[PDB]
C-alpha cells in the first residue's frame, strides 16, 4: 500500500509484474473421412470464465494512446484459481483502503480504478465512485473518471436493469459533487491477446484410427528396458581434498536427474492412457492406483525429489566455506545436514566394498512397480475406439511430436 | 555512544530567532514562518485538524505550534500571545513594539521634570514625541497614506489639562498609535465573469 | 467560511444561473390486444402482458 | 439515441463513443455530469480551473505573515495579473483587450474591511472568462434579391 | 453467506450527514435534498401521498421521510423537528443556529 512513480511499461513489469494466466481455454481435434478424403476440424471457443484483474492491460491502453509519467497503488496480490470454472473474487474493502492511501499523496490529478466493473453487487461499485467525489470535493484539486457497470443489459437479483438509467440511480450527490466526474459509454473491442501458458493447455483428440494405448504402451515398453532404467540403478550402488570431494558429489547428483527425468516422461504416458478410457470405469481406477504407488518413493514416501535439491545448494556451500574455516568444511559434513541426507537411498552401505547391509532402500521398487503399469494399460487397448495419437497431452509437449499441428492450434 | 541525541524544551531557540528577525526586519514583524537551526524535526506530529483548537480557542489562550511541511522543512507556524481574543493584544510583534516605543520616550521625558510647565514647553514637547513617530511611519512600522492617519500627540491646557491641574503639578499627554497587523489567513475568491 | 488555522484557502462564488432542459413533445401510446407478447421471441412465454 | 445521452433532464450526461464512415472511431462528447450548469457543464473549464487556482495558491504561501499594508496589497495584486496575462495571450482566455478578460481586486476599502485587519484577514477577489467549445454549429440559408 | 446485508435505523447515517452539509455550506443550511452513501434502498416505500400526513399533522409532531425518485436515486426528504406548527421553531437549521 506504497503509492510508487514509474515512467514507462518497462518500469511497471520490473517491480509489479504482468498479467494472470487463463484458465478457460479448451482445445478440440476432430479427424473425419468424408468420401475417402480426409478432415480435420480445430476448434477453440471463446472462454466464459476470465480473469477479473485488468490492470496490467489498461496500462497497455494507457501507453499506446499517449500517456507518461503514472502513480501505482497496488491493493494486494492475485489469488489462484480454485478450479477451472471459478475464478477469484475483487474485495470491495481493499479497494476502499488504496483510495484512502492516495488522499496523502499531492501530486496526481486522476482518479481511477481498473477492476472495479468486477465487483460482485452493482451497490458497491456505485458506492465507490461515491468515495471519490467526495475526495475530489475535499482535496479541490482533482477529478474522476467513470465507466458503467457494463455494456448490455445486467441481473440485479430481482429486476433487469439498462445500464445508462442505473448509473444514473446509483450516483446521488448534488451538483457541487458531480463537477468533478465525467463518465462514458460503450465498452472497447482492443488488438491485445490474452496471457496464457502452454503448460496449462490439454488436448482432446478424437480420431477414427485409435492409437491412444498403443502409443502409450510403446514408450513404457522402450523405458523398461536394461540399458534405460537398469543403468541408471546400478551406476547408484585442505582445497584439493575439497575440490576432489566435489567431482564425486556431482557424478552422484547427475545419475539423481535423469532418474527424476524417468520419472517425468512416465506420467505423461500414463495420463493420455487414463483420459482416453473413459469407458469401463473399472479399469481406469485400476490405472489411476498403479501410477500412485509407482509414485510412492518420488514424492509421497521417501524423499528423492527433495534431497537432490538440497545437495545442490549444500554443493555450493561447502566451496565458498573454504576462504576461512576448517571446522566450516567439518560441521556441514560429519554433523550438519550433509552426513544425514547421504543415508536415505543407503543407511548402511560402508559395511564393505560392496554395497550390503540393506537396511534402507528407495531403488529396486522402480521395475516391480513399472510392469504392473505395463499390464494395467494393457486391459485398456480393446476398450477404447475414438481417442487418438494426443488425446490427453500437454500443448508444450506435442511441439516436437507434430510441429504443424502445434503452429495451427497457437493461431486459433 | 554518539548515535543518541539530546532533546531540548524550544523556548531558548525562539529567543535566538526573535533576535534574527528584528536585526533583518524589525521589531514589528511577526516571527512566524520562518526556520530553526540545529533542529532534525519536532517530537510530536501536529496535524492540519488539531491546530485548530490550538490557536483559536473560547479560553483565548493560544499555543504557537512547531510542525513539518513536505518541500520546507520544520517551521515556526503561530504568533500570539495568551491574551489570543483582545483585539489591542493578540499578536506578538504589536505588544513588543508598544514596549520599545513607550520606554524610549519615557526615557527622553525625564529632562522636563521640574521644568515650567507652560505653553513654551508644551510646544517642544510634542515636537519631540512627533519627530520621533515620523520615522517609525517612514520604516513601515505605521499604517498610513500620510502622517496624520497614522499617529496623533496633544498636550497643553484647555486640551488635556485644566488650571487646577497646572497648580497641582500635573502635565498631561496623550498619545494615540495605529500599528500594522500581520496577514493571517489569505483568503482567495473566484468567479466567472461575462464574455 | 470559519477559519482557525493560519494558511491560504481557496472559496468558489457561484454567479451564473442554470438552463433549461427541454421535454419531447410526441410521444404516444398504444394500448390493446397483441399477437403473443414476449420478452424472448424463442422462448414461449407471455411476461410483456 | 446519443440526443438523451448528451441532454437530459436530471443534467447527468454520458459521453458516447462513435464510429463515422470515412472517420473511423471517435470520441463524440465532452460533458461533465453537471450537464445542465452554466458554469461548470464542461470538462475543459473544470480542468483549468483546477490548474489556475492550484498554482496561485502554492505562489502565495510566501505571504502568510507579511504586514497586510498597502505595500504588500500592491505587489500581491501584480504577482497574479502577470499570470494571467500569459493565458490570455495563450489563446485560453477570450478578449479584443486584457480588462476584458479578467480583473483582480485587492485592499481595504475595496474588498476588506478595518475590523478585518485587525483579525488578520486579507481578502483577494478574482474573475475569469474562459473559452467554450463550439458544439452546435447552425448553418442557415436564404436568398438574395439581384 | 455473503449475499445476506445488515438493515439498520437511520439515525447515525444522518449524523455523518449533518457534518457534511456544515462543513460545506454552514449550519443555516437545511439538511434535505441531499443524498446518503452505502445504502441501496430505504426498507419500506413511502408515495407522495403517504408522506402528507408525515410532513404536516394537527398535532404538530413531524416525520421526516427517506424516499426514492427516478432518476435521483435516495435522498432525505424532510427538514423538520418535533415543534412542526412553530412560527419560530419549525425548522432543524433555525434551531440549530440559535444553538
Amino acid at each position: 500500500l506504497k503509492p510508487k512513480r514509474i515512467s514507462s511499461l518497462l518500469d511497471f513489469t520490473t517491480y509489479y509484474g504482468g498479467a494472470q494466466n487463463e484458465q478457460g481455454i479448451t482445445v478440440k481435434l476432430t479427424d473425419t473421412l468424408i468420401e475417402g478424403a480426409e478432415n480435420r476440424t480445430i476448434n477453440v471457443p471463446e472462454p466464459t470464465f476470465k480473469s477479473p484483474y485488468l490492470m496490467f492491460y489498461s496500462l497497455q491502453m494507457y501507453f499506446a494512446n499517449g500517456g507518461g509519467p503514472c502513480y501505482i497503488v497496488s491493493t494486494g496480490v492475485y489469488d489462484d484459481w480454485s478450479d477451472s470454472e471459478t475464478p477469484p473474487t475483487i474485495n470491495f474493502s481493499d479497494l476502499e483502503s488504496g483510495l484512502a492511501v492516495i488522499r496523502k499523496e499531492d501530486e496526481p490529478t486522476l482518479l481511477l480504478f481498473p477492476d472495479a466493473t468486477n465487483l460482485p453487487t452493482d451497490d458497491e461499485f456505485y458506492s465507490l465512485y461515491n468515495s471519490a467525489l467526495m475526495q475530489c470535493n475535499d482535496l479541490q484539486d482533482r477529478f474522476t473518471i467513470l465507466d458503467t457497470y457494463s455494456d448490455q443489459t445486467y441481473n440485479d437479483g430481482v429486476e433487469d436493469l439498462d445500464p445508462i438509467p442505473a448509473l444514473r440511480n446509483g450516483i446521488n450527490l448534488t451538483k457541487d459533487y458531480l463537477k468533478y466526474g465525467a463518465a462514458y459509454y460503450p465498452f472497447v473491442q482492443t488488438i491485445l491477446n490474452y496471457q496464457y501458458s502452454a503448460d496449462e493447455i490439454v488436448i482432446q483428440h478424437l480420431s477414427y484410427n485409435p492409437n491412444a494405448i498403443a502409443t502409450a504402451l510403446d514408450n513404457l515398453n522402450a523405458v523398461n528396458g536394461p540399458t534405460f532404467i537398469d543403468a541408471i540403478l546400478d551406476d547408484l550402488r585442505n582445497s584439493v581434498k575439497v575440490a576432489n570431494f566435489a567431482s564425486l558429489v556431482e557424478s552422484v547428483l547427475s545419475t539423481l536427474n535423469e532418474l527424476i527425468d524417468a520419472k517425468e516422461e512416465i506420467n505423461k504416458d500414463v495420463n493420455s492412457a487414463i483420459a482416453s478410457s473413459e469407458e469401463d470405469n473399472a479399469i481406469k481406477t485400476a490405472i489411476s492406483d498403479a501410477l500412485d504407488v509407482f509414485n510412492e518413493d518420488f514424492e509421497g514416501a521417501d524423499k528423492i525429489e527433495s534431497v537432490a535439491k538440497n545437495l545442490s545448494d549444500l554443493l555450493i556451500k561447502i566451496k565458498q566455506a573454504d576462504t576461512n574455516t576448517k571446522v566450516e568444511n567439518v560441521l556441514s559434513i560429519n554433523a550438519l545436514n550433509f552426513s544425514a541426507e547421504f543415508e536415505k537411498l543407503l543407511t548402511y552401505d560402508v559395511n564393505t566394498g560392496l554395497t550390503a547391509s540393506v537396511t534402507l532402500d528407495l531403488f529396486a521398487n522402480i521395475g516391480t512397480r513399472l510392469d504392473d503399469i505395463i499390464a494395467a494399460v494393457s486391459a485398456a487397448e480393446p476398450i477404447d475406439v475414438n481417442n487418438g495419437k494426443l488425446n490427453g497431452r500437454l500443448l508444450s509437449d506435442i511441439e516436437p511430436l507434430d510441429n504443424a499441428t502445434y503452429n495451427t492450434i497457437l493461431l486459433e | 555512544i554518539n548515535s543518541h541525541k539530546v532533546t531540548l524544551p524550544p523556548s531558548s531557540s525562539m529567543a535566538g530567532a526573535y533576535a534574527r528577525v528584528d536585526n533583518d526586519r524589525g521589531v514589528w514583524k511577526s516571527p512566524a514562518n520562518i526556520g530553526l537551526n540545529y533542529v532534525s524535526k519536532p517530537s510530536v506530529t501536529v496535524s492540519h485538524e488539531e491546530q485548530e483548537s490550538m490557536n483559536v480557542h473560547g479560553t483565548g489562550k493560544s499555543v504557537n505550534a512547531i510542525r513539518s511541511f513536505v518541500g520546507k522543512g520544520t517551521l515556526v507556524w503561530g504568533a500570539r500571545t495568551l491574551a489570543g481574543n483582545d483585539n489591542e493584544w493578540r499578536y506578538i510583534s504589536v505588544r513588543r513594539f508598544f514596549n520599545m516605543a513607550e520606554e524610549s520616550i519615557k526615557k527622553a521625558t525625564e529632562q522636563f521634570v521640574f521644568e515650567p510647565n507652560d505653553g513654551n514647553t508644551w510646544v517642544r514637547v510634542r515636537a519631540m514625541i512627533e519627530n520621533f513617530l515620523i520615522l517609525q511611519w517612514r520604516a513601515g512600522a505605521l499604517a498610513g497614506a500620510k502622517p496624520e492617519h497614522a499617529f496623533y500627540v496633544k498636550v497643553g491646557l484647555g486640551q488635556t489639562m485644566t488650571a487646577q491641574d497646572i497648580l497641582e503639578g500635573n502635565m498631561n499627554v496623550e498619545i494615540g498609535l495605529a500599528v500594522v497587523r500581520p496577514a493571517e489567513f489569505i483568503i482567495l475568491k473566484f468567479s466567472h465573469k461575462m464574455q | 467560511a470559519t477559519y482557525k488555522t493560519p494558511g491560504v484557502y481557496i472559496e468558489e462564488i457561484t454567479k451564473f444561473p442554470p438552463s433549461v432542459a427541454q421535454v419531447e413533445t410526441a410521444i404516444p401510446a398504444f394500448i390493446g390486444y397483441t399477437q403473443f407478447a414476449r420478452t424472448k421471441p424463442s422462448v414461449d412465454s407471455d411476461d410483456l402482458i
